[PDB]
DNA sequence: GGAAGCCACATCCTCT
DNA sequence: CAGAGGATGTGGCTTC
């Protein structure tokens, strides 16, 4: 259907088999590509867009900044937080998510 | 309304005439053309001219660049852009205002639709 | 049904 | 290379 960006990362981060190549930093809603190719293969997938890489869906990301979904982490690689309502978007605090995905840090 | 045929249009104004505009354009694209301001009495060098955009839709559309000074007789606007949408099937109405004293005002009816999309190929 | 709108990227590019 | 944004066409959907 027409799944998002934002929303498509949300799912992999809540899905415990992606912590691979996506997870959450433990640092309330920040979280990082620690494996960007892999991201970008399978948002590429779910698109349909085989050429899709990092380059690009950063570009998709950054269209956020001004739409106050998603914003940049200064100075960590690949690192990027949610700064829209999730706890009203899947009733969770932070802390209760990384709990549930037993996020490390 | 000779040396550049059809490169100028009549403004509701006897001493001013402005550039032809696009008849639908992109929201924030670039005009393909340089939007410019004519006078045809005399207009000190220096004099500023602004623009401003609107209709039933908008009594104010959000623009860009639209503020341009007379240098010989013409106001060269650099990079006019119109940011604001004019509403489905509708067309803004372009308000230029000389800055000279007394200030004078020339207005261009129905002179351009815009959209988010602006001219696009079919689908 | 279908043109005309809006929103989201997808791509490419230029700088820092 | 990573990362900011600018420019411009396309896919999905909604409005009239």
């Amino acid at each position: 259907g027409p799944i998002q960006l934002w929303q498509f990362l949300l799912e992999l981060l809540t899905d415990k088999s992606c912590q691979s190549f996506i997870s959450w930093t433990g640092d309330g809603w920040e979280f990082k590509l620690s494996d960007p190719d892999e991201v970008a293969r399978r948002w590429g997938k779910r698109k349909n867009k085989p050429k899709m890489n990092y380059e690009k869906l950063s570009r998709g990301l950054r269209y956020y900044y001004d739409k106050n979904i998603i914003h940049k982490t200064a100075g960590k690689r690949y690192v990027y937080r949610f700064v829209c309502d999730l706890q009203s978007l899947l009733g969770y605090t932070p802390e209760e998510l990384h709990a549930m995905l037993d996020v490390k840090p | 309304l000779a040396d550049h045929p059809g490169e100028l249009v009549r403004t509701d104004s006897p001493n001013f005439l402005c550039s032809v505009l696009p008849t639908h354009w992109r929201c924030n694209k670039t005009l393909p053309i340089a939007f410019k301001v004519v006078a045809l009495g005399d207009v000190p060098d220096g004099t500023l001219v602004t623009v401003m955009a609107g209709n039933d839709e908008n009594y104010s559309a959000e623009l860009r660049n639209a503020t341009a000074a007379m240098k010989n007789q013409v106001a060269r606007f650099n990079d006019l852009r119109f940011v604001g949408r004019s509403g489905r099937g509708k067309s803004f109405t372009l308000t230029i205002t000389v800055f000279t004293n007394p200030p004078q005002v020339a207005t261009y009816h129905r002179a351009i639709k815009i959209t988010v999309d602006g001219p696009r190929e079919p689908r």
